[PDB]
């Protein structure tokens, strides 16, 4: 059903034929891949690679894909144990007033 | 030649080793096998008898490496120095 | 040898290609852990279209298949080496209420374990999803790991619900960081499903436990200090101005 | 077959053949009339009118083997030698969003292999990276393991209890200095 | 799609296909969801990271023209 | 399994 | 026996076969020929080397062989590293040089 | 972290003092 685009490193595979794989970044040509490769480099999934990507071969193009990731600006587990830590750190730092 | 140990520079050999010591490493109870730039060589006989096979390797995978852009790590190293 | 890449009764096509001009070319299915069985071979056009691509196609997907696949090629008689390639698994679902995207759980050992054996054990658990078509693959360092891993093909029925577990034993370099995954060849995008309690597509799930979230929380503690430290260090610039 | 590591291993597969291969992938390959094949560490003496040999076995060799025939599987378990069995049971830190607890039993001896309660489920780890191998098993449910690992005869000396990563190793000194300004400004 | 950072409850908007009801093919409504919005509370990254998409009313599993993949976790204050 | 030791680090910085 | 020489720098991976004083230098990797062609740009054809640009740390890892021309498959290399597109190998040997050079330059500062 | 195992003996210097 189309949708040719699908450790911590994240790579996308285009299921097109092995003659041309072409990658569109944010709707524009950004790179070209050879036949010996089968994955597109996004890097570590933690390095905020958020965007909309889509691949093209000899055909027209496939269904566009989009994903979002972050450098963990909101990545927490706030139990009372960590509550003690961050709360005490805050109060002792601010006690300078 | 070399087989999988998920993080190791371990070498799969059927005969003793010949090596250059840039680093010492450690060998298995089976002295033919070695774990840890330095040059470390294996030496085989089973189908090469009257001759030898040889392997020199870059360390298999990485127990101590990470995928990264140094630019996207340079500043995160420079944090502790700008904090000085 | 290369290989790429389901409601009951659905159909699908499998592909395997070679550049070795092999004439003896076949397919192979493996019952995970105990058995491997074969599919008939075709030597050329007209008998059983191109010696290169020899595709495999399903007539009717059934939950009873429950195996992985292999496509093999070789020359006839010169050496005898039946060379193999990679593989993939099937999943046929009595869908809707039975199939869910995998829920994956992974743990860390105790302090006394590491203290007394110096070499820790890590385990991942996944709750099953009717039928018994389950997968599991550990992922560290950028590869699927086969060394030092346990696998049991049957998701242990509990009452019904299921669970399956695998062990990854191993620390002087905490650069090691772990993850657990499961590959679910779920329903395709082109088969029916009622959007209430909606459809899980073929998916791969992730579980991580290496300090599971302590490191991440200590990291976020930075932004809990950096911006305000910079602000108090920069508010003096009014006097500089 | 149940042997520790380092032992000589001989295996027999029972049945003028032209094709035959011992699968771990093909390792044993027979030609039309060749009598000996040698590779890796293994021996192969052939008689079609068929042997494999491991001079010093290792638990990595433990696998299910099959023999292929043409007209004209068998599983092997290889055990470690830990040189110091240390049987022990411990509980594992249960992650959040789970209402279950898991138990572990490891570092025991070969002869000392391992539920009885209404809602507990219980189940070689040839990790050659550690230059030895061990055996392990787990039990999980809803939970102190003292009553959990209770169905099997553990010996009386069993021990009971009472990229981001790279980054987090990085900025320790930056935190030490936010510890600095927030106190040097006083 | 749009997202929010604050708290252990996460929120996202699907502006696609206004004028008709919206249905989600993955992690649809324990969970609150409006006509064009989905609200998730106590989000664990362990079992809820995967493919996401929003479908209009009167649509079949093949009609999507956009797709989303995600992996996130809570902040409780942010 | 070091966070405890950072805890003693904190208390010792406090008493210091 | 002078060994292989493998160098990793940025996205580029190179292999050397100094085992011959001349004659011919041909490469194979995973039962296929590589480096004999030059018209393709992410690999190199060299007087003694096999060159790989943008080495796929996950896919291009395998056995590498050295050839004099005219030979048959029947000194080998098995190569694995993380090359990605900017990563190298900060092995455990240099841990101090990574994590205490900061303190050393701090003390100098 | 474990870097301060010998620095855990700032307990020691106050004992001397
Ligand atoms: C498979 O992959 C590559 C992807 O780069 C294709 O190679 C090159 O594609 C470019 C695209 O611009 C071609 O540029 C040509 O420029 C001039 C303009 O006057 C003209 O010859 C063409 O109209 C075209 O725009 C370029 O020729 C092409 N080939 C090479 C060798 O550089 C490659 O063609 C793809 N394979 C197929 C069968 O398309
Ligand atoms: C494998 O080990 C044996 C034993 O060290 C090596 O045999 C020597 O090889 C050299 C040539 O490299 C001969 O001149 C010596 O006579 C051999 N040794 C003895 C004791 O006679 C063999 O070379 C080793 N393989 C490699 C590649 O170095
Ligand atoms: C097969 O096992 C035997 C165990 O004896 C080994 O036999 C030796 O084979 C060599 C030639 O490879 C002969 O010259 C020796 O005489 C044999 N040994 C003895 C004691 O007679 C042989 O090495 C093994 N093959 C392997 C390990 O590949
Ligand atoms: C870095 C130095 C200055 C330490 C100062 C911050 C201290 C108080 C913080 C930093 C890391 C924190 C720990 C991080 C994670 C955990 C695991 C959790 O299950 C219990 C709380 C616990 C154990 C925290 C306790 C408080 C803690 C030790
Ligand atoms: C949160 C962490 C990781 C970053 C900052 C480190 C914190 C935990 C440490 C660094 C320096 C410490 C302070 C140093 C000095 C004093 C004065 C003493 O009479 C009470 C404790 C107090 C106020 C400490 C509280 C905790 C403190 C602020
Ligand atoms: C293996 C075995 O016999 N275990 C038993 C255990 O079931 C029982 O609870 C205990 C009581 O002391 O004695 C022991
Ligand atoms: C055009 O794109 C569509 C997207 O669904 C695809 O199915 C089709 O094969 C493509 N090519 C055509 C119509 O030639
Ligand atoms: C096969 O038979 C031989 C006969 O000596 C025996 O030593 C060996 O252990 C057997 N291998 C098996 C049963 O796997």
């Amino acid at each position: 059903g189309n949708h040719l685009v699908k450790d911590g490193s994240v790579l996308l595979t285009c299921d097109a034929e092995a003659k041309n794989i072409t990658w569109f970044k944010d709707g524009k040509m950004i790179g070209f891949l050879t036949e010996d490769k089968k994955k597109w480099n996004l890097g570590s999934n933690a390095k905020d690679p958020r965007g909309m990507y889509q691949c093209k071969g000899s055909q027209n193009k496939s269904k566009p894909l989009q994903v979002y990731y972050r450098m963990c600006q909101n990545c927490i587990e706030l139990n009372a144990a960590t509550i003690s830590g961050f709360l005490f750190a805050e109060i002792v730092s601010i006690f300078v007033l | 030649p070399i087989e999988e140990l998920e993080d190791r520079v371990f070498v799969n050999c059927n005969t003793s080793i010949t090596w250059v010591e840039g680093t010492v490493g450690t060998l298995l109870s089976d002295i033919t096998r070695l774990d840890l730039r330095g040059i470390y060589r294996c030496n085989g006989t089973d189908i090469y008898k009257d001759k030898e096979s040889t392997v020199q390797v870059h360390y298999r995978m990485c127990q101590s490496c990470v995928e990264l852009d140094p630019a996207t790590v340079a500043g995160i190293i420079v944090t502790d120095v700008i904090a000085t | 040898v290369t290989q790429t890449p389901l409601k009951t009764g659905q159909s699908m096509t499998l592909q395997c290609a070679q550049d070795m001009n092999h004439e003896y070319m076949s397919w192979y299915r493996q019952d995970p852990g105990m058995g491997l069985r074969l599919i008939h071979y075709s030597v050329g056009a007209g008998i059983t279209s191109t010696t290169e691509d020899f595709p495999l196609r399903l007539l009717s997907a059934a939950p009873s298949q429950t195996s992985v696949y292999f496509c093999a090629s070789s020359y006839v008689g010169n050496t005898g080496e039946l060379f193999f390639g990679e593989g993939s698994r099937l999943t046929v679902l009595e869908d809707l209420k039975n199939v869910f995207p995998p829920e994956v759980a992974v743990f860390e050992p105790s302090e006394a374990e590491i203290s007394h054996t110096q070499k820790a054990t890590l385990v991942c658990l996944a709750t099953g999803f009717y039928p018994d078509h389950v997968e599991l693959s550990w992922w560290v360092n950028g590869k699927e790991v086969h060394s030092g891993v346990s696998t049991d093909p049957q998701p242990l029925k509990e009452q019904s619900r299921y669970c399956l577990s695998s062990r990854l034993r191993v620390w002087q370099n905490p650069r090691n960081h772990f993850r657990c995954q499961v590959q679910f060849y779920g329903l395709s995008e082109n088969d029916e499903w009622t959007q209430d309690r909606a459809k899980p597509v073929t998916q791969i799930v992730s579980a991580e436990a290496w300090v599971l979230s302590a490191t991440i929380l200590y990291e976020i503690l930075l932004g809990k200090a950096t911006l305000y430290a910079v602000l108090v260090s920069a508010l003096v610039l009014m006097a500089m101005v | 077959l149940s042997v520790p590591e380092g032992e000589n291993l001989v295996l027999n597969c029972s049945f003028a053949i032209y094709n035959l291969q011992w699968f771990r992938t093909s390792l044993l390959l027979i030609q039309s009339s060749q009598r000996e094949q040698t590779s890796g560490r293994l021996n192969a003496s052939l008689d079609k009118s068929s042997t494999l040999y491991i001079a010093a076995s290792q638990p990595g060799d433990s696998a299910t083997y099959l023999c292929a025939v043409r007209p004209l599987g068998t599983s092997l378990i290889v055990h470690p030698y830990i040189q110091n069995p240390d049987p022990a049971v411990y509980q594992l830190r249960d992650s959040k969003s789970s209402d279950k607890s898991v138990c572990l039993f490891t570092d025991f001896d070969s002869q000392t292999n391992v539920s009885k309660d209404s809602d507990v489920y219980i189940t070689v780890l040839d990790m050659r990276s550690m230059d030895f191998k061990s055996n392990s098993a787990v039990a999980w449910s809803n939970f102190a393991c003292a009553n959990a690992f209770n169905n099997s005869i553990i010996p009386e000396d069993t021990f009971f209890p009472s990229f981001q990563n790279l980054s987090v190793i990085g900025f320790r000194i930056l935190l030490l200095k936010v510890a600095g300004f927030n106190l040097l400004m006083t | 799609y749009k997202v929010s950072i604050s708290g252990t409850t996460v929120i996202l908007t699907c502006p696609q296909y206004p004028g008709s009801e919206i249905l989600w093919q993955h992690n649809d409504k324990n969970i609150g969801s409006d006509e064009d919005h989905l609200s998730l509370k106590e989000f664990s990254e362990l079992e809820q990271s995967g493919y996401y998409v929003c479908y209009p009313r009167g649509s079949k599993p093949e009609d999507a023209n956009f797709y989303l993949y995600l992996r996130a976790r809570v902040c409780e204050n942010c | 399994l070091c966070y405890l030791l950072d805890g003693i680090l904190f208390i010792y910085g406090v008493i210091l």
